[PDB]
């Protein structure tokens, strides 16, 4: 707690997929559209590296389906997993949204 | 055929979090009654519903199409579940026409300030026909309702608003 | 056969700040383009950190970037047209490497 | 001290390939005379000595400091490496003096269309106690050289130009 090494948590992850993530930016519609960009990118990094193994449906599934249901995961867990590491928390989403067999 | 931008905007349901309209597919499924596809892979892919929803809530139904609504106010209207039949059924002269064609290089200044329809043609990475959508031309960038796919082959504007 | 939702190439021309079409002010089209390079690496970078690579929760982020970047332009330019995350954890192993 | 923001900013060796000044570790290391560090794990951050750089070349030297330059026509010059010692030795009246201290829902609007050096204090997973750089505020949004992190506990900004 307070000991991280990850560049998002899932808390982090969850406001970028909102619209939340860019106080940089000025104008609000380009604070969202940045944001966005960002959970998606982080998004499409584990499921590239992951599509062989722990989810199916990488040439089949446009990738901003996968945000909504990562985003419904995030929502549906319990509050306090937040604080891991976005990265794990997204290989499980897909892991259940996307099973292989 | 004359579409109220506006009246379609505020029906369409978005796959984006961010967006006001934001509908989970799991929600959206259940309120047109097809709880029994949520994670069936052939349902995984929702735009072409989506711009179903927003068309028949407008007061267009899609004729003809691949499914019907099961459930509420709109029950037996017509949903397109497939974006390249949703694209080439919008191009008929019936419904919105011929769209202007774009690459990725001039859709932004193509579509301009202008508010419409939107079709990203086979794109990188997807076997599916592609993406459909709604899109606000502004200053800053286009924005989709629920995703823009620049990477595509082909891009097909439909506009229905000028501001 | 491509699967994957970003190419080596993509991933090089993000990094350059040359992928955000849809964005109208060149300064604001490098901005996202960065942000979507950053983030990519970001989710290859949290999800390897400890079995492939070591410095997490040392390192700072853009560093990676920098490190990344000179892989994707030393390695043969064929390999570009792979999917970007195995490039990524390549580069991470090769700059970062554990025991 | 006065220093010409224009002067500071074209010294500025960039760790971000987007920008027209990048230079990788390697070739920043080579150019002071530093190879032996290439991939040392105590120089993986260079946020502090691209800093010191830009001051030398615009002929301000960081004295004290932990290192100096071993090559070219800046040799026996000091370059800090540690971003935290660096943003004290920044504050000193005899370099920058007291900085406007931010949050991170402050900072961008704080800075506003000014230019100069920012340091981003106590970022999660980031030793060497943060990130300093310099920054141009313009209307659309803070534009660091390098990389801005405003998930950082505070900002100190140092205004060196308004335009």
């Amino acid at each position: 707690p307070a000991e991280r090494t990850w560049i998002f948590s899932g808390a982090e992850l969850k406001q970028a997929i909102e619209g939340k993530l860019a106080p940089d930016v000025s104008d609000p519609e380009m604070r969202r559209l940045v944001s966005v960009a960002k959970s998606s990118a982080y998004i499409a990094g584990v499921a590239d590296l992951t599509s062989g193994s722990d989810w199916c449906g990488a040439g089949a599934v446009a990738p901003h389906e996968l945000t909504d249901r990562i985003y419904t995961y995030l929502g549906d867990m319990p509050a306090e997993k937040l604080d891991e590491q976005a990265a794990t928390l997204v290989r499980e989403a897909l892991k259940v949204s996307f099973p292989c067999e | 055929m004359r579409v109220n931008f506006d009246t379609l905007y505020s029906n369409y349901p978005s796959s984006d979090p961010s967006h006001p309209n934001y509908l989970s597919q799991r929600d959206l499924f259940t309120e047109i009654g097809w709880e029994s596809f949520i994670g069936n892979p052939n349902y995984h892919n929702t735009c072409a519903i989506r711009v179903s929803i927003a068309f028949v809530k407008s007061g267009i139904n899609i004729v003809p199409s691949s499914h019907r609504i099961q459930k509420g106010p709109y029950a037996g209207k017509g949903i397109e579940v497939n974006m390249r039949r949703l694209a080439t059924l919008m191009k008929r002269t019936s419904y919105l026409g011929e769209p202007d064609p774009y690459t990725p290089a001039t859709a932004r200044n193509g579509i301009g300030a202008r508010n419409g329809v939107v079709a990203f043609n086979n794109i990188p990475g997807y076997t599916g026909g592609g993406h459909i959508d709604l899109v606000r031309g502004g200053s800053e960038a286009t924005q989709c309702a629920s995703a823009c796919y620049y990477n595509s082959e082909t891009i097909w504007f439909w506009p229905l608003q000028a501001s």
